[PDB]
């Protein structure tokens, strides 16, 4: 006998897309945070970089 | 005589006998079987199982 399922379909597929994962509910219950910091405002953390252009 | 008997050879072998499709492995479709799993079931929507390769 042989598998119920194999063969093709002559269907040709699609390329994977980019895959975009989410975050992890079951290892992290909430929301993992980076820099800590009083930041007595809208929130900032501790970490906030900047670019000079010309 | 025969009830005694019954009684300890499942005593003798109900230690070993386990339940191969108890939900033990945990899934992103909730606990399941050990044998529908592995290392490539996503624990959680969405996770990114990557490709590692072992040097
Ligand atoms: C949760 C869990 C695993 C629980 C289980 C517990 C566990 C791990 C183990 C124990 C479980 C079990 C299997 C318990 C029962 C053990 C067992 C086979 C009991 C049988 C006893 C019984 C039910 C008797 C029913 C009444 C009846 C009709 C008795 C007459 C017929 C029988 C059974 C005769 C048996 C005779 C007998 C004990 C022979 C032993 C053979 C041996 C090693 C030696 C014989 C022997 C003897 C006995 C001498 O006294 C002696 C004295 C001086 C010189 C020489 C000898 C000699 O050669
Ligand atoms: C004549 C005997 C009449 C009784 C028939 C025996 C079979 C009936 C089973 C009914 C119980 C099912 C519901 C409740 C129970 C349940 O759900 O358990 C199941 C497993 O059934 C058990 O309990 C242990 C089974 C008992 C051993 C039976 C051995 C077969 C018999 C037929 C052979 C000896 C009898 C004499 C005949 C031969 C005569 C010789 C001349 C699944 O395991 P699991 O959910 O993982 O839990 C695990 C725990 O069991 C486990 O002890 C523990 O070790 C952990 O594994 C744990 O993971």
């Amino acid at each position: 006998c042989s598998p119920p399922g194999e063969t093709a379909s002559s269907e040709p597929g699609t390329t994977p897309a980019i895959w975009t994962g989410s975050p992890s509910p079951a290892a992290p219950s909430g929301e993992d945070h980076g820099g800590g910091h009083g930041a007595g405002a809208a929130g900032a953390g501790e970490t906030l970089t900047a670019e000079l252009k010309t | 005589l025969g009830a005694f008997g019954a009684g300890t050879l499942v005593a003798f072998i109900g230690g070993l006998i386990k339940n191969p499709w108890k939900p033990v492995v945990p899934t992103a479709e909730g606990k399941k079987a050990v044998l529908w799993t592995s290392g490539w079931t996503p624990r959680f929507k969405g996770e990114t199982i990557y490709l590692a390769r072992a040097t």
